[PDB]
């Protein structure tokens, strides 16, 4: 693990879901969140976010992400693939298997 | 002061929410709030002129007895309006400073918030209203009127030595026993030299409408920042400079920092989502400065467009030459700043306080605010009263412009916002349709001298300058132009006139006129400069509004009536 920059694993290391899980406001609805959840209405298997809400939470990743973009997104797939699967099931009683998606900037 | 008198504040009312502004709203939706604190049910109205004023009220005719005036004032000793005024107290936290004392005085439904530096019209109801020549109130030869009548002893009473008052000087005689008239009309004109001096020369405005509410529930343990920035709203409306005379904007510099730079209920916790404690930053008052690129507002200002004539080409010639001292790109020099790369954005503002320096616009930065709601946004203090007069819609579907009026009311809210963004659909193809006759004014040199002052009219109406301020604003956009840039002080430095066309409303000659530049502090004798072709001839002339600077013609009864205008 190389931890002094250019880090590895930031973004799936905490950051990315838990801005993800910031994203979260009252009126109980201030979600890029259960959008998969609708997703999972039919299995689209995608999402849709904005990059205007990074520039909402900070002004240290616009800049940084633009170098290794289509890594950060493999990086997003593993962040969904590990956080819905968490919320394929509550306690233990379900998941039949894992999947992939998409995401919408 | 209320302290004791809001404690009265219980039983019906009305707070009517006074006529067209800004201020108004500001100082006013807060105070539907309080009126469901304490449990007073309500109701409030809309104002454009004194049409509103009784064409309203004689429908509610009552005795309802805690009335509002803000806002006006300035129009009847308003028992002589109010006439069903008989106990029924009125309240007074109204901006237009120049009013009568008769409303003042006869004190009986009227409350002074009074603390001024004028002592200059002490007894002025004591002889205005005291006085007359040829005058009947008093007895005479006739065995008819020797009864105690309302024997003023004035110049409304007799002048044959039978009257108690006029100690002012002989009665017997001073060199005659009908002298009282000469000194009479010597003690009602001779101090005319001021009071006639006052409300026939000019008209301006005094003070905010909620900056004492927010004292007023200062008391309350009230820290309802959200309030604060509904406050500033009356602020810069008319503390900008820019716009109407404070001084007080560099001396509130040290008061609201004495509210806000002391006052902090979270000097611990207040970095988090909803309604952040607030800033005070040195910014500017620049014409819609974040939102979208410089190229806005590098055309789009007229601080820069007074100093550097940027209609034209060496402006931008000018311009980029002054941008090789910061060195900006220009795709980014065309996108919104807030679009823009970021340490662009970020450190822009640091240089152009000092690089302004040497090229005749030094004074675009002032002091202002900032804040938010959440992580969508970062609003902007100055940024919101522009997006609201895009709602002030001169419709004639006889429904917008009141209703309109309550979208304002129903703007302010944090919860009520995807109108609010309507407004800059609105603001902005305003602001550049502005030009959409100066290049065609400049280079005609429409500008006439008209004697005394200079002069504009239009002959061809916008469907947006129906409505009625943008006319003062291209009469404030142009004679910077040509009329202060190709001349001399001696040729240069004059007021203005800008007419309105109704090519709709049937026609009516509708027009507003300004100071020239540099002569601010000079309040406008267009308060009464006016009633000068119309106090000696008058045709068909309106003064219906409240405003001062404000008329409405006949369509072909302006020229020689601006003929009688001359002087």
């Amino acid at each position: 693990n190389q931890q002094d920059a250019q880090i590895n694993l930031q973004a799936v290391k905490k950051k990315y879901k838990e801005f993800i899980r910031t994203f979260n406001e009252e009126n109980f609805f201030y979600k890029y969140r259960d959008t998969l959840k609708r997703n999972y209405l039919n299995g689209r298997y995608f999402l849709e976010i904005e990059m205007e809400d990074l520039v909402g939470f900070d002004e240290t990743l616009a800049d940084k992400l633009n170098k290794q973009p289509t890594e950060h997104l493999e990086i997003f797939e593993e962040a969904a693939r590990e956080v819905a699967d968490e919320i394929t099931a509550p306690r233990p009683e379900h998941e039949e298997h894992m999947h992939d998606i998409q995401i919408l900037l | 002061l209320r302290n004791d008198f809001y404690r009265q504040l219980v039983g019906k009312r009305i707070l009517i929410v006074v006529n067209y502004d800004i201020d108004a709203i500001c100082a006013s939706r807060i105070l539907q709030a309080l009126f469901k604190y304490d449990h007073m049910l309500y109701t409030v109205v809309p104002i454009m002129g004194v049409t509103g004023l009784k064409r309203a009220y004689g429908e509610h005719q009552g005795d309802v007895k805690y009335v509002v005036l803000v806002n006006c004032g300035g129009c009847v000793d308003i028992v002589e309006l109010l006439q069903p005024s008989d106990d029924v107290t009125f309240f007074i936290c109204d901006s237009h400073r120049p009013l009568d004392v008769c409303n003042i005085y006869s004190d009986r439904q009227v409350c002074i918030l009074g603390d001024a530096s004028l002592e200059e019209n002490i007894p002025a109801f004591e002889t205005i209203f005291y006085d007359s020549e040829g005058e009947d109130e008093d007895e005479d030869e006739s065995s008819d009127t020797e009864q105690q009548h309302d024997d003023s002893g004035a110049g409304e009473s007799d002048q044959e030595d039978q009257a108690p008052r006029s100690r002012k000087l002989s009665r017997l005689e001073r060199h005659e026993q009908r002298i009282l008239k000469q000194r009479a009309r010597r003690q009602w004109e001779s101090e005319r030299d001021r009071i006639m001096f006052e409300y026939t020369q000019f008209s301006y405005y005094g003070r905010s409408a909620a900056l004492m509410v927010f004292e007023l529930a200062w008391k309350l343990s009230k820290d309802n920042m959200d309030l604060l920035w509904w406050a500033i709203v009356g602020i810069t409306e008319q503390l900008l400079l820019g716009k109407i005379e404070s001084g007080a904007y560099t001396l509130e510099l040290e008061q609201i920092q004495s509210h806000v730079s002391r006052l902090t209920n979270k000097t611990n916790d207040q970095n988090t989502m909803s309604a952040s404690k607030i800033t005070f930053e040195n910014d500017l008052h620049l014409v819609l400065y974040r939102h979208w690129p410089v190229t806005e507002s590098m055309r789009y200002s007229r601080y820069s467009s007074c100093q550097l004539k940027l209609w034209t080409l060496r402006g931008e010639k000018r311009l980029h030459e002054l941008l090789l001292e910061m060195g900006l790109p220009l795709v980014h020099a065309r996108q919104t700043y807030g679009a823009m790369d970021l340490v662009l954005r970020k450190e822009f503002f640091s240089m152009v306080e000092r690089l302004a320096e040497k090229y005749d616009i030094a004074d675009i930065v002032y002091g202002t605010f900032t804040l938010s709601y959440g992580y969508r946004s970062r609003y902007a203090a100055a940024d919101y009263v522009y997006a609201l007069l895009a709602i002030m819609e001169s419709v004639k579907k006889h429904k917008t412009p009141e209703d309109c009026f309550l979208e304002a009311s129903d703007a302010l809210s944090r919860q009520h916002k995807q109108l609010l963004s309507a407004g800059i659909d609105q603001a902005k193809l305003l602001h550049a349709a502005v030009f959409r006759q100066v290049q065609s004014s400049l280079e005609a040199r429409q500008v006439h001298s008209a004697g005394s002052f200079f002069y504009y009219v239009l002959q061809e109406e916008h469907a947006f300058f129906s409505y009625p301020y943008a006319l003062g604003l291209l009469a404030r956009f142009l004679l910077r132009g040509h009329v202060a840039t190709s001349r001399a002080r001696q040729a240069s430095d004059l007021p203005l006139i800008a007419s309105c066309p109704l090519n709709a409303s049937e026609g009516m000659c509708l027009l507003v006129g300004i100071v020239p530049v540099r002569e601010d502090s000079p309040r406008n004798f267009f308060g009464k400069a006016f009633e000068q072709a119309a106090q000696k001839s008058g045709v068909a002339l309106l003064q219906d509004f409240f405003e001062p600077a404000v008329v409405q013609l006949r369509q072909s009864d302006l020229t020689r009536f601006l003929d009688s205008l001359t002087v």
